[PDB]
Order: structure tokens, then sequence, then C-alpha cells
RNA sequence: GCCUGGCGGCCGUAGCGCGGUGGUCCCACCUGACCCCAUGCCGAACUCAGAAGUGAAACGCCGUAGCGCCGAUGGUAGUGUGGGGUCUCCCCAUGCGAGAGUAGGGAACUGCCAGGCA
RNA sequence: GCUCAACGGAUAAAAGGUACUCCGGGGAUAACAGGCUGAUACCGCCCAAGAGUUCAUAUCGACGGCGGUGUUUGGCACCUCGAUGUCGGCUCAUCACAUCCUGGGGCUGAAGUAGGUCCCAAGGGUAUGGCUGUUCGCCAUUUAAAGUGGUACGCGAGCUGG
RNA sequence: CCUCCUAAAGAGUAACGGAGGAGCACGAAGGUUGGCUAAUCCUGGUCGGACAUCAGGAGGUUAGUGCAAUGGCAUAAGCCA
RNA sequence: GGUUCUCCCCGAAAGCUAUUUAGGUAGCGCCUCGUGAAUUCAUCUCCGGGGGUAGAGCACUGUUUCGGCAAGGGGGUCACUUACCAACCCGAUGCAAACUGCGAAUACCGGAGAAUGUUAUCACGGGAGACACACGGCGGGUGCUAACGUCCGUCGUGAAGAGGGAAACAACCCAGACCGCCAGCUAAGGUCCCAAAGUCAUGGUUAAGUGGGAAACGAUGUGGGAAGGCCCAGACAGCCAGGAUGUUGGCAAGCAGCCAUCAUUUAAAGAAAGCGUAAUAGCUCACUGGUCGAGUCGGCCUGCGCGGAAGAU
């Protein structure tokens, strides 16, 4: 049910996403299988009100990165250590 | 809560003695271990140790082959005193005074007990200033040169008297807190009665029992700080109100008596003393004697006073009754404080103690009375209730004068039966 | 109670990996055979490693327990 | 009040309370109480603390308390001058960081738990927050 | 080509466990002990003369992710230089960028010599 | 042949008092007063277990928390050692307000008189003696009140010298 | 005088900073040749107890080092002749 | 304490070691003049190294919390057992200057290569001065992550440095004065007047003179953002109506306290929210609907404001 939109990172490392944390974006990466891991961007707020859900960490997401559906599963979340937001989500295909 | 050498010595000359069980009793309840109790005997004290020469090097030994990190004496004993007994043996060294006013510090928990701790350990360090040791030595100089124009003993005394008014007057501020506190029942014809005694004499048990409310009471020396005040029935005046106490020991301190003016404003008010005695104690006469003592020193003596032996449960095959002076006022009442032996009793003793009439009204009328069931089920109750023919209804009355007196004024009065 | 200290040792590496040593210089100084010796390379009574032989410094790590070891290459 | 049962030393160095929490997540329990700030906190203060949330749960639930103090704090006396050896040790604290989950709770519901860390967080010296129990 | 022995390289992706398997040669145990040699007692070990037996144990090989081991990308912490703040601590630009953890890998690879069987 | 251990070791061989004091120096360095700080002190507030005849917040307020002043004790050694006279008293004062009295007001466990507490308010007022060198303090007797602090702990080129 | 830390990953680095030691010992406790491998626990066993020696097992240095601490030590630098 | 004419070039230190030494002095470090010897030296790039710091982690050394599987002791039976306690091990969770199964950035050592630099490197010789340092930044010990405090490391400035800025203000920011000019461009910092330059352009916030002093904490101030409940089955604050049966539940009536804390007819009612009553009666909250026709309710994240906020000419 849970349907991601985002974009690929132009730019990777700490001053990009912390650029991308202080736009209300958030950086994460998809990998597992065997395709290469793909790193991109996510939109805060919806992801965060998506997340507050309890299903969302045990169904099949499905993320919308450049027209292609790649469908995966939640593995790991960093979150802020004292504000509710998220700092980076890595998601396993299946 | 260290390692204690424990000191006594029978004055049996003179009444400066002291009870060696009692004493262990205070040490304990301060928590303190005791790896010896020193005993010895004297005419008079050696004014330069407390004790001889040959005993402070007794206590001197008994210290460095037990590796105790105080010296407790069972005396009030002089700076000096103290002094030599530390120059003898490195060991800290604490007077009676000194142990009970540590416990009370340890023991207080209300602002109000705090400031009385600590001002009675003002004053009695403000005693103990005859050392001077500092590190600027004296201050050489002049006619016309620079100093501080004073020595530093004087200094520090100047110190020591400011602070202790500074804790003085916030004690008059406590004072005028309890005595706004205690004015509010005043203005009211409000019966008090304080109970109050020895330590351990069962008195907040007493209290606990009669009021039921839960107040603190076990065997512990001097378990009760500060006051407690609850409301309690009695069947003449109605309302009363008991006020619990803290306890007294024998030889209190004349600083920690005097710190305690606030606390004691209760008992020195009181419209009724109820002395609290433990019949068990062997040293009964004792205690009487010391809670006396106690009473003239703060002045309180003169209020009315009821004694109340308790812990009869300990005496065998005794049941409760009440001894009556020459006047036929109940001057001495007994009973129990876990059986619940002697409280009616104890009830109606305090029923007689105060009152001014004994006088009772028998009242009737028409059917307009129901304010007349308003007012003396308000004022304090139908004594005597029942109806006879025709419908009428015959009270029998008894209440206090002024409640007469504000019935008559209240009500139209046509009763023609009730003052 | 605690105003107390030894002089200090110079202790460490002298000399580093790949630069030229002449015969019997130290090359690092050490309590316990932190290094250990390797080709050309000879250690002393209180465990210091020098040159045998006229060479460039080489560290490398050799056996079944991961250990350091000096050697010196002949140039 | 909490102390090292023991320790290999009596006296640490002041150092610095500079990065960010580790356990940074309610573990045990249901509900917490994080700290936004930074800063000690005293034996005093976490004693104090848990007694008040205790009281305000009266005798229910489950409490942990997720930090103890474990280094000692020194004081000199007063009248006393700079240098003559380290002070002594007066009392034990426990730095905290940004994140560090202080207090966890279980067994009760939200609105006692949010009553409980209100009336706690009374008592501590650092702003903290409400946190709850999430997964992954 | 297959198997064994000796000596190396590398030093856990190489180990420890579990399951199976091998005696032609080799190895192992094994047979005996006046003597060569030895036990702070013991032919257990060291050692000598051998070859009836078995691969039981040891050893080698093969299979198994039980444990060990290895381990990205991305993010985070930290930090050099320059600048800023609300300056006990942080933030911005730029360069370097962990540890832990996740996905996954992993039942080593190889050189000289000798013997047996093809 | 060295506890030359004060361990780069004055000599083989050596302790104290000075208020009867002296001389060269140093504000490189203490005491006074000033400065920085503000642990301590004083005042103020946050939470509310509890006390308060029932009743957390009339009046208080434990366990703990945060500030303010610069005011006590301290910390530092910044000024002054080619001199910045110290405590108390007398004379003369001046500001602050965290108000002692008098004015205005909210609450009150304010029936009335009399109070308590808080808020506004600095115009004016704001003891005399016994004891002691005293400041303080105790006491006696007063008053509407006998405020708390700053001013080199105001004031010796104004007095005194306990 | 020696060990550690402060000491900021070469050296060095102060305070009346935090903690401990030395002013020796040994003709074997030195040299060399040959040999060997600990603590602890589990189980069974005469006197035997939680802990004396023996037998096996797990374990792999949690032992040892003449004396503080640090760093080392299995080729052992530990133990025996 | 004082030490007398001029100009030109270079130009310190306030550290280590030792000392009856500590405000003295000596060697070295630093200055300077001279002589001599090589890319000698610095910077950057690449290459070869060792770290054990920051961070991190918890195998080790210690410390810590909870749970699990459970020896062993002890209050009692006079070997059972246990509301106390409970080591080991297992799982999760933290902490360490004197912990490390990990581990940077920098710095340091060495090699090679350009370019650049008044040889800036090394040695030797003549002459010194100096060995009270101060503050600022960063990393620390100590102190209270108190001091214009003290003690180290490292860089900067002052010392020994003028000019511009910070009102004034050695050590802070910009910036290094050979001399003259009534010429121009910029740095920090500024551009309404004192006072040189925008009463400049565009879009927002604040109403507190906030700006131009301050905290925990308190608050329908005001702007913005993402969701949520409800509303044309009519919502929110407004406006009418009912709160009773056992029962005065029991140990004082719902309303001192304590225990049951469940039904009920029903549109609905907690054995009752305070007031109040001696206490009932009473008061009416929770509790539910009618009428009323466009939005309403309250949590979160944030910008800027408010109170908390009292000193002496
Ligand atoms: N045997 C017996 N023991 C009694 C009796 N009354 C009281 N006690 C016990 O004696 C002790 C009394 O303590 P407490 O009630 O605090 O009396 P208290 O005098 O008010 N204590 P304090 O004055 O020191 O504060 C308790 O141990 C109580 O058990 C009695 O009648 N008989
Ligand atoms: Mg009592």
């Amino acid at each position: 049910m849970f349907t991601i939109n985002a974009e690929v990172r132009k730019e990777q490392g700490k001053g990009a996403s912390r650029r991308l944390r202080a736009a209300n974006k958030f950086p994460a990466i998809i990998y597992g299988g065997k395709e290469a891991p793909l790193a991109i961007e996510l939109d805060h707020d919806k992801v965060m009100n998506m997340q507050a859900k309890a299903e969302f960490y045990s169904e099949v997401l499905t993320i919308v990165v450049d027209g292609k559906e790649i469908k995966v599963k939640a593995q790991d979340v960093q979150r802020h250590p004292y504000k509710p937001k998220l700092q980076h989500i890595d998601f396993v295909r299946a | 809560g260290e390692q204690a050498v424990l000191v006594h010595i029978y004055f049996a000359q003179d009444k400066d003695m002291e009870d060696l069980q009692e004493f262990e009793s205070l040490v304990s309840s301060a928590g303190v271990e005791a790896l010896q109790v020193i005993t010895g005997s004297r005419k008079a004290p050696h004014p330069k140790y407390f004790v001889g020469e040959g005993k402070a090097v007794e206590i001197a030994e008994a210290v460095k082959a037990t590796g105790a990190s105080v010296v407790l004496f069972d005396h009030a004993l002089s700076p000096a005193q103290e002094r030599n007994l530390e120059r003898l043996c490195e060991c800290r060294v604490i007077d009676r005074t000194g142990l009970i006013l540590d416990i009370f510090a340890q023991r207080a928990r209300t602002h109000e007990g705090k400031l009385q701790v600590e001002l009675a350990q003002l004053r009695h360090l403000a005693t103990r200033l005859v050392r001077g040791w500092t590190h600027l030595e004296r201050q050489k100089g002049g006619i016309g040169l620079r100093g501080p124009g004073e020595t530093q003993l004087e200094t520090d005394r100047r110190l020591l008297r400011n602070r202790i008014v500074q804790i003085q007057s916030r004690l008059e501020r406590v004072e005028k807190q309890r005595e706004q506190g205690r004015q509010s029942r005043i203005k009211a014809d409000v019966p008090t009665v304080s109970l109050v005694g020895y330590t351990n004499a069962g008195k907040s048990t007493l209290f606990n029992r009669i009021t039921e409310a839960r107040v603190y009471a076990a065997d512990q020396l001097f378990a009760t700080l500060d006051p407690t005040l609850r409301r309690i029935d009695v069947a003449d005046v109605g309302e009363t109100v008991l006020a619990d106490t803290v306890g007294f020991i024998r030889h209190l301190p004349h600083d920690l008596v005097a710190a305690f003016k606030a606390t004691l404003q209760e008992t020195r008010q009181a419209t009724l003393l109820l002395h609290v005695i433990d019949a068990a104690d062997v040293r009964v006469q004792e205690n009487i004697e010391a809670v006396n003592t106690v009473l003239e020193e703060i002045d309180a003596h003169e209020i009315p006073t009821l004694l109340v032996m308790n812990k009869i449960d300990m005496l065998e095959d005794f049941e409760p009754r009440i001894d009556r002076d020459e006047e036929n006022k109940p001057n001495r009442v007994w009973l129990s404080a876990q059986t619940g032996a002697g409280i009616p009793q104890l009830f109606q003793a305090l029923t007689e103690r105060l009152s001014g009439e004994v006088a009772q009204h028998t009242l009737r009328l028409p059917p307009q009375e129901g304010r007349l069931r308003s007012r003396f089920y308000q004022l304090q109750a139908i004594e005597k209730e029942w109806m006879e023919e025709d419908g009428s209804v015959s009270l029998q009355v008894r209440m206090p004068i002024v409640d007469w007196r504000r019935l008559c004024k209240q009500e139209p009065a046509l009763i023609d039966y009730l003052i | 109670r605690n105003g107390r200290d030894s002089e200090a040792k110079r202790l460490g590496v002298k000399r580093f990996g790949g630069e030229s040593v002449l015969a019997g210089s130290i090359i690092v100084r050490q309590r316990g055979t932190k290094f250990h010796a390797g080709a050309n390379v000879g250690c002393g009574r209180d465990h210091t490693l020098f040159a045998k032989a006229d060479g460039k410094v080489k560290f490398e790590v050799k056996g079944p327990k991961n250990r350091k070891f000096i050697s010196i290459e002949a140039e | 009040m909490l102390q090292p049962k023991r320790t290999k030393f009596r006296k640490m160095h002041k150092g610095r309370n500079r990065g960010l929490a580790q356990g940074t997540d309610v573990s045990f329990g249901s509900f917490g109480l994080k700290a936004v700030g930074r800063g000690r906190l005293t034996a005093r203060q976490i004693e104090a603390a848990r007694r008040a949330m205790t009281r305000a749960v009266k005798r229910q639930g489950k409490i942990w308390i997720r930090v103890f103090p474990d280094k000692p704090i020194t004081e000199k006396p007063l009248a006393v001058r700079m240098g003559k050896g380290k002070g002594n040790v007066e009392y034990w604290v426990a730095l905290i960081q940004p994140g560090k989950v202080l207090y966890e709770m279980d067994g009760v519901p939200e609105e006692l738990a949010r009553e409980a860390f209100k009336l706690a967080a009374a008592k501590l010296p650092i702003k903290t927050t409400f946190v709850t129990k999430t997964v992954m």
C-alpha cells in the first residue's frame, strides 16, 4: 500500500546529506539482491507520517525512482537523537 | 554511623549521673557502632580531661587498639576538656549534647526542624571558639598604621553572633506563621489538648489510635519531630484538637529547648496537658522529674495537667481505672495502647476535665421544630430523644452555655425551656 | 603523596620505513619486543633493534601471530 | 543515592561532555524520558526524580533507571587556597548528552506515564521530552 | 591425472565443531626389549630390532553456514584549513572520513622435491 | 673509605631570640580599602510530598531545580610598600528600595477590633538609658515607627583615641 | 632514581596534579645442551573438609616472571635436568 | 636610581638544564657580524613508514541496569524448604585519564619532482642580550568547563608595531608606517543627523523601543508547515429539558475516611466533581437530546515577540 516517491542523489556525503536535511528531504539507500546499490533522497514529512504506521516496517513497500517501481522492505532506520525526524533509511529489495 | 568508644562515669555523689542504658539507646538511635563501653567512678569531674589522667590514657589505648573513629562521653564536658582529650587521642570527641544535636539533625525533615537544629548547633559551636589557628598570624602595627583594626577572634565572634541572629529572625518568622495557624482556632471556642511526655511513652501511638490518623511510631528514640494536630470527638464539648508533640529526655540541652520555642507553642497554650507515662519503666520517677524540669524550663507548668499511665499490658494482671483527687477531679488515668483498654475512660475523663455546665433542658413545640432539629444537631446534638401524645415531641438536650445563647439569639426562643 | 615521576626514556621508532641505514644504527628502542627482528636486524639485551648491514629499513607483518618485523634490505 | 560499590581509582579528571548520546531508544519498557539538553545528573537529582515518579504511580508498573552516576566530583572546602593537592570527593554525577534516555516505564497507561514524567522532569536540571517505544 | 610424505609461501575467506571416507605405497597406531638410549616411578615419552594386526584413535581428503573469521554501499561520529553563532557546546564552506551495524562472502590458495597407482 | 639523602655534592666542623632594633629592595609578595569571580551568603522564582481541625498552594513548604544582587565568608594577586592612617564613638550626611511607620489596594483560616501575606508607593518621619572600647547583644522604659543596605565596612588636611 | 596516566596517535612537555615503587637480590636466580608446558573448573576416587595428592575431561595462558608498574615472552624470556 | 650628538642595516627572549637557586648566574635554544661548505632549507604533489590520540566499542581490566537458567549460603524445620540473598553462564544496556578483540583527520620521519624564495640550511669563529612574560583561539590538568585565576602544549598578536574598526578599550577584527602629494581603488566596518557614504531596490517578520543584558518555567501574542477528529446523518461556544430504583450501599445520607465501585428502567446518570449541610434537604458538574446553518476542535515542528526582570551621585 505504501508508495514512496524518491529522486536519485546527484551528490553524496556529509555536506550534501546535511543540505538535504536542511531542505527537508533526507537520504536513503536501496540494496539487496544483486543489482548495484542505489542512493536516493526522500521527502521527510511524507515518509515520517508514513512510518508512523506500524505496518510500514512489515509490508512490502514500493518506491518510484525515475519512473521505475522498485519493491522493497525497510531494513534499518536512523533517527535524530532527540527530535522526531529521520536521518537515513536502508531498504532491502524483496 | 561510624566506630565509637563509649564513656560513662558513675557520679553517685551528686545528681549529675546519667543512665548508661539510655545513653546506649541514644547512641544506637544515632546509628553509631560501639566497639567498647568504658566505665569509671569519680567524686567530681577532673578539670583537665573530665576524667583522670589514667582513665584518659585508658581511653586513648582503647582507641588505639580498636581503631575507633569517635569517643562518645555520656556527659557535658568543656571545650578545654575536649581539646585535651583530642590531644591525648587523635580521634574526635562528641559530648552528650553533641550526640543529641546530631540525632536531631539526622531526624529533622521539615523546614522548621532544620532551622531549630541549626540554631542549636550554632549556639553550641559558638561556645566552642577557643582555638584561632589561622595562616594570617598576628597583624603587627602601630599608631596610624594600616590593619584590620580588630582581632580575628573578635571578628569570628562577630560573624557567629550575626548569623545566629539571622537564624533567630527566620525563627520568629516561623513563629508568626505558626501563630496565625494557632489563631485560626482561638477565635473559635476551641478546646485544645496536647499529649506530651518522655520519649517512647507510647503517646504517638495513643494519638494514632484516638484520631485514626497515621503517624510514625516505633522503638526508635526521639521518633517524632514537630507536632501534628487532629480533630477528636468528646461527649460534652464536641470537637477538640489533640496535638502530638516531640518527646523529652533527661537533661535536654538548654540551647535545644530555646531553639524549640516555636514548636513548643502548642504545649505553652494547650487547654490541657496529657502527661503520658510509661508505667513499665523502672525510672518512672526520674521521668516525671525530668519532664517537670523541662516544663519549668519552658515555663509551662501552671497549665492544667492530667497523667496517663500507658503500657499497663506490660504490668501483669492489671485493669484500667481512673484515680481522682480529693476535689473529685480526675488527676490520673491508666490505659493501654494496643489493647485499647482505658480509651473510653480516657474519653470520659476528658469530658469531665473541661466544662462549665451541668444543667439539662427539655424542649417541646408545635409543628415548627425541624429548625430545632437543625440547630440542636448543629451546635452539639440531641441528648435524649422521644415523642409523646398528640404528635408532640419531647427532646432533652445538654449543650454549652455559649451554644444556648447563640441558639436563643438566632431562634424566636418561644420554647420557654432553653435560656 | 603524588609528586613523583621518572625521567622519560626517549623510546620509540628512531628510523622509519624505507630510510637508508648504516650498519649499527638503532632502528627502534622498545620495552619488550613490540617489534621483532628479521633479516639483517639484531636484537639487543634491552630489546633494541639495530641494523647489522647497510641498507634500507622495511617493516612487515609475518607469522601466524601477525607479529611486526623489522628487516633491512640491501640497496 | 546511587554510587559505584567500588572503583579502581578515587578521583577522575574533569574531562569534557561533548558528543551525542548512545542508548537513545526505549529498550525495556513502553515509555521513556529522554534528555534534550546536556549536562550532569547528580545521584541526589536521580533519586529525587525517581521518588517523584514512583509516587505518581502508586506502586504499579515497573520503572528502569538507564543512567548511573559513576564519575566522582571533588570540591575544595571554604577558606582554602588553590593547589595543595586535588580536592576530596563529594558526590557522583552521570554525564548526559542529548538523546540519552534516562528513565523507562512500563505497565501503565500513557496518561499516567506522562503525568509521572512531568513530575520527574520538574526535579532534573536538563530539558527532557517524552518518548514511546518504536519498532526498528 | 589421483593419493601420500618432507620443506616452504600466506597466517582464521586458512580455524574449531558435525557427517562420511582411506590402507597397494606412504603415514599412524602396533610386536619385543639382553644390548645403543631413557623414566626425578613407568619402554607413557625418548630410543633400538621388526612387520602379526587395524585404519579403532591420530592423520589426509570430501560434504555441512553450528560457531569463529571476512565484510561492502549509504548514513553517522570525528577532524585539517577558512569563516560564523545563542561560544561549558555547536553551525557553514571545503578536503580527509571511522568504529559499530546491515546486505553479502566464506568449508583457503600456491611453489620445490620424493614415493605409489594411472 | 659517602642517608655528602638538601642525592651536580659551600666547610673536616655549626642552633635560636629581637617588641631595643637597622639597612638596601619589592605592590615581583601578604594585612586595610579598591578590582575580577560569585563556591559561600542574602533575596527571588519552578515542582508539590506534606503541614495547615477537613483542605498542597489563607499561611508554610521537605526531596530536587533555575536565576538575581554584589552584600557576608572566601578564591585570585590586577592597583597602591620613593606610605591609599585601622576598629568603635561624635559632627555632618547622601543615595537605593529588597518599606519600619504613615497612604492605596488583592486575597485571607477577613464576623467586629486586631492581624497575616502579596502587589503599588522612597514624600516626610524613623528612641532614650544600664552593662561593655565595642559594632552587635542582653536588659529597662518608650514610639506611629525605632527598616535593610551602598557611600574607602561615608565621614581623623572635621574632633576623639576607649 | 624507576612504572603509568595527564601528554593533544614520532620525541619531549608543567603544577603542593592523579596512583605506586627503589637505595636491592642471585656463583645460581649467570652460560650452554637437552627436555617440558600453565590458571580455573567439571567428574570419580581412603582418612578429604568449598580448597592437599591421583585419573580423565572441558579450557587455552584468565598461569608464571626474585621484588612496583608498563611493555614483552610458546622458537618461549615461564618449568626441569 | 642615573648613564649626554646623528643617520643607515639586521634584530631577540621572558624557554630547557644546573645551582644555598629561584628578581643572580652558567651551557644550550633565540639575535648579530664574519668565514666556509652542498638543492643545504621551506612550501606543494606523489611514494615508503610507525602510531594508538578524537571517535567508537565492551573480548580484557573495572564499574552499571534489567530479564532468563539456575550453584551456594542464611530466618525457620530441629536432611524439607525459602516472601531475604544468591556467585557462574546466557540475552539486552550503558560508562573509563591510568580499559582496547577497533581506529581517523592532522602532525612527524624518509625518498623523488617542478616552480618559487636576497642561502632563507649546516659548521666554525668575534660580540650580545634574555632566562618576571601578557592576552586571544584551539587541546587539556587544577579551580566551581569560577576569576583580567593558575599550570602545560600549539598558533596569533602585544612585548618590540604606528594606521582603520570595536564609543572610549596594549593582547579582539582588517592591516605591517623610507619621504613628499589638496590624486585613484579597496579591507574590517559602515552609508537618517552629530559624521564620510543608499531616508537604495525586492519579498517577508516584529509592535515588544524587542532591536539596545539574563534562566528553569508560564501564556487563546503573532507568521509559517505537515497531519488528525468532527460537519450538511448539521458539528464547536451560545439559547430550553432530565441527574431517578434498590439505597441513608456497607463500615456519614453521593459528597470526613475507608471496602464493593456493579446493575437498573432507559434518550442518561460516576454508589457520585467541588460547594454546602452537624449531616440530609439543597446546589449542580460528568451524563443525553432539542433549536440554532459555515466552519470548528486540539496535539506536533518551527520564525519573531511577552512575563519571570530589584541598588545604591
Ligand atoms: N508493650 C507496649 N508497647 C507499647 C505501648 N504503647 C506503645 N508501645 C511501643 O512503644 C513505642 C512507642 O513509640 P511512640 O508511639 O513513638 O511513642 P513516643 O513517646 O511518642 N515517641 P517519641 O516521643 O520519641 O517521638 C513503640 O515501640 C510502641 O510499639 C503499650 O501500651 N505497650
Ligand atoms: Mg512521637
